[PDB]
């Protein structure tokens, strides 16, 4: 709960309306009621302000003539939404101080104000920085290090010799530092290659749920500062991801891929290994990334849905495209 | 050298990976011969090349059985 | 075990043969022996029935003449198979009793006959309805509510403020309620958007293993009654799934997708967000769902496997289809 | 901290040592990171000119590489396989657990063989049998009557359901679930009705499974994983899948139910495989394969159209979707020309 | 019946909008909800109806209704 | 105006995206010029277009170097 005026100043936003309005939380435009602040990003919805029951709306200067309530004026409403949602966040912490059911090795080294949830297991040689929070049921493996302010939700698995930077956040079911898929073939038999590299995660990295990040074979898997990784992703051994890159859900990356800075990898993409993708590349969803990308820009693949009856003929024709090609050449020749 | 029945049945057998006992005349491609979503379409293409003909989509959708295939090819 | 006549009654099946036969379990038509009941749905296996050694076979009225054992005659053998396997289910429960090693907050509310497995962690304000069963190692977050008869297998993670209906089932490794993938871009830096919406799961919902269903940003992610979801699915923030829809394994959905009732989404499909799929739509496997679907029916995408050497030529010709298109146009001219 | 004389290591690797046998090797490292005391290896001849840069105490290589060597060299026929062996000899990986944790919950009916270790807060159900030298990591759950053979190991937070069988010397990474219900449901006028999955999962010997993989139990008969199979992360192996010996499945593969895969296959990552059908021995499917149909002949098989610049792709997509029109105009022109 | 009207019809049919939304100043993307394949498809539609071939460099400059009309007019 | 050798090397260069100074007669498409399995197929197709010829695959699998590409066209 906060007064609109205080909220505006903390948001460094221009107050337009009764500053004594009490804001109790954030809500969507369609759901907002009195006590709620909301925001508008698209000018398509200016009419909808006339139907919105929020006590306040975050908008731009050109939106203000359309306002029907108190307003906060800023250059970037969506970034302002992010900040005010942080101010008014209702999300609890994964844990509150140290649980008596936690199993913590005597050689673990804890900073100040560390929290550790029920039944979490902390191995030997582990170091947890100040204000670190380990959720219920986690495992943190031998000699791993977790930087100050970092937090793990319930049931996250961290293997041994892993390094996590400051202020990171990892959601449940995620596994960091499992063995890379490393095997040599001996006349058809697979022979295991121990993966003795690590994973190094920078500062302010956020990783979603049920994502797996493998440790490197010899050198390390590396996740740069400010990277965001969604759910269900596979980041294979020795992948390197540049600062501030975003990876949407269900992405599968092959080993030894290097991705540059400020990339956006669309969900469900599949990325070949032992190759590089430069800075400022966007791959749209379900992208089949077979080759390196040397120039920034947007790249795509995939043939989208069709009615089943249509698709059947489409697929059959594509599979015989070489015969179409020949019939074409044979026809060009006949004409000329 | 083969009669039309023998030719048509041979194409179907090759496409559906079935034997020539299976390939009765009452046989439906999907029900009896286990064809998939692309097999019927591709089978229709197999006929257009073997017979050196061209089957209109209008006609093509009625070929669902062995006998219907043979019946079109006799024409 | 059960007398065949007593089973036939419970299955509303018309019995042909000895009702005093003792049935001990269900088995496949090729594995069945004395004391087992099996079923037939494909009429191709009619002349095979002499080989089957089951004591009884569920089949249709049209199948009856081929019966070579006691027969249960019904309209829908497969549905009848489901019911009789339920009657003869050998599957144990995730837990019985409340485990001494479970950690249960003092403010949690438990109904009658609740079971909670070893080392499960139940947060403050949690409500568990009658006959709820929580598997070993589960986490159920603050204020979440699980309705009567619902069951969680081991190592399931439920976040805070989650609501689950009655008679639901969730397999191991599944995470319900993690933060949706919400970030605002500040000049290339990502700024976290707290996800303060929830997940609302209805009654009779079944969810597979290692599936992730994210909580909404402001409004809720909603799973309708009678929905079934397979393993490894990603259900993004603010997805709404209509009643009785089925989602096969490995499906990836973007945020704010609305899916109607009675849909079937084939496994490994990828579905774009901020759009709607109407009722009664089927998407076949590996579907690339880029656009809204406004009419019921079956929809498909994808070009299937070919021998690698054939595939290389196919891919090269497709990637250069524009040139092929142009060569076609010019040739259309040269004979006009 | 391993410490081994290079001559003793060469002997164990059946390598021909060119250089000082008294050199003390303490571990394996990459060419770029190796220090004094490290051994490394080289497979690509492109790295021959790089050898001078390398600080390793020894390099595993072939006879043809030898004239380029600038350090003690171990000559073998297969440097990559030799790397695997020497990595194992000098492995630093810890164990998932040692001894039996007091916080573990172990049913009194569970049978434990010799030298079994069980991590903190792991849960072992009734009737479970764990063979000699089995290691169960922290927070695992092992369900009723399940059997895990000698030398097998689970990392932390693995889930094994009831009636599961796992052979000897297997390894399963964290977050993997073995034996969940297959996706089995009968439709009754639009309502799904659950089909209990009372089959099992039978895993052979020397099987390695990655993290967050799910292997469902069979509906009636069993899901079966052959000996020596390797499975990577985030795979879905559906009910009643059968995978033949020594097959490899890379990351994120989705397999439909009742699929049968033969021996010595290589299934590329992110492939999707239809069910109730069969893939024969010695088939390779490249990445992102859309495996719709049975594969009856050994060899390599592929699908997919790779990335293009977005502007280009838009035109490619539109043209492919309109390919029937193209086919008709082409036929139209053929009959006109003739 | 005119070029302006035939163009405006195809656009609406293509983008699923009413003939009154198709203002001359309307942007396909910003006003008419066109997606990544919509404009390519629209261009293909216009090429067929008006019997012309539109080069890729002009096509990427046809982002509005009037620009489309202007192009067809100038090309027969 | 351009020799056969020049035409072949120009296409190898544009297809593999390498500097003409790297297109050495001894260079292997894969090991030296970094061609993937699709690249070599696209390379052959481009050669067929430039010289208006057809390459039977049994010959095409023999085209793995710069010299080999020239030799096929050459009859050398
Ligand atoms: P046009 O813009 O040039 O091309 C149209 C396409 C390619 C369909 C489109 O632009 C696109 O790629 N859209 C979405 C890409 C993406 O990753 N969207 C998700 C944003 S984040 C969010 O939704 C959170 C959620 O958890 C994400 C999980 C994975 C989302 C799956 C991606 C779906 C891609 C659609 C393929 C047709
Ligand atoms: P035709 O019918 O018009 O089209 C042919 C195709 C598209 C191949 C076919 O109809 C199809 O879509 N088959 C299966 C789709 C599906 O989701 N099947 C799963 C049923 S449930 C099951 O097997 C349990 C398992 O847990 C599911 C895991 C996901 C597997 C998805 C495989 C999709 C195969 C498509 C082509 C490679
Ligand atoms: P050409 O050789 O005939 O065809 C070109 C292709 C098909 C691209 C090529 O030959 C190929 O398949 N190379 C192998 C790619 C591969 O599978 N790399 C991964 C090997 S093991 C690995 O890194 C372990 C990791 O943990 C999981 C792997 C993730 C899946 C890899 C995706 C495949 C990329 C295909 C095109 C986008
Ligand atoms: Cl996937």
């Amino acid at each position: 709960s906060i007064r609109l005026a205080d909220l505006a100043q903390q948001l460094d936003a221009e107050l337009h309306g009764d500053g004594d309005i009490v804001i109790t939380g954030v809500a969507s435009m369609q759901s907002a009621q009195t006590g709620h602040i909301t925001f508008m990003v698209n000018p398509k919805y200016r009419e909808h302000l006339g139907l919105c029951q929020a006590s306040a709306v975050v908008m731009t200067q050109d939106d203000l003539p359309f306002a029907k309530s108190a307003a906060l004026v800023v250059k970037n409403p969506y970034l302002t939404y992010a900040r005010m949602a942080q101010i008014l966040d209702t999300t609890p912490q994964p844990a509150q101080n140290i649980a008596p059911s936690a199993v913590i090795d005597a050689t673990a080294k804890l900073g100040n104000n560390v929290s550790i949830g029920a039944n979490a297991v902390i191995e030997s040689g582990v170091e947890l920085g100040d204000n670190v929070i380990i959720g219920a049921g986690c495992f943190v493996g031998k000699n791993s290090k977790i930087g100050a302010g970092s937090r793990l939700w319930a049931n996250v698995t961290i293997y041994h010799e892993i390094q996590i930077g400051q202020n990171c956040l990892i959601q449940s079911g995620t596994v960091v530092g499992a063995d890379g898929f490393g095997y040599a073939n001996d006349r058809g038999n697979w022979v295991k290659i121990p993966q003795i590299g690590r994973v190094i995660i920078g500062d302010r990295v956020e990783i979603g749920a049920c994502t797996t990040i493998d440790r490197g074979a010899l050198d390390d898997t590396i996740i740069g500062n400010g990277v965001i990784i969604d759910n269900q992703c596979q980041i294979a051994a020795n992948v390197v991801i540049g600062d501030n890159t975003a990876v949407a859900g269900g992405v599968i990356m092959a080993g030894s891929l290097k991705i540059g800075r400020y990339c956006m990898i669309g969900g469900a993409s599949v990325i070949n290994g032992h190759m590089e993708i430069c800075d400022k590349v966007t791959v749209t969803g379900m992208g089949m990334v077979m080759r390196p990308i040397t120039e920034p820009g947007v790249y795509s693949s995939g043939i989208p849905l069709q009615p089943n009856k249509v698709w059947r003929k489409t697929a059959a024709l594509v599979m015989n495209i070489d015969d179409m090609s020949k019939r074409l050449k044979s026809l060009e020749r006949k004409v000329n | 050298m083969s009669t039309i029945e023998e030719r048509v049945k041979k194409i179907i057998g090759e496409q559906l990976g079935v034997k020539q006992e299976e390939v009765t005349n009452n046989a439906s491609f999907v029900e009896d011969l286990g064809a998939d979503s692309l097999d019927t379409v591709e089978l229709v293409m197999a006929l257009e090349e073997e017979f050196d003909t061209e089957i209109p989509d209008e006609e093509a959708e009625k070929i669902t059985t062995v006998q219907a295939a043979i019946d079109y090819i006799n024409g």
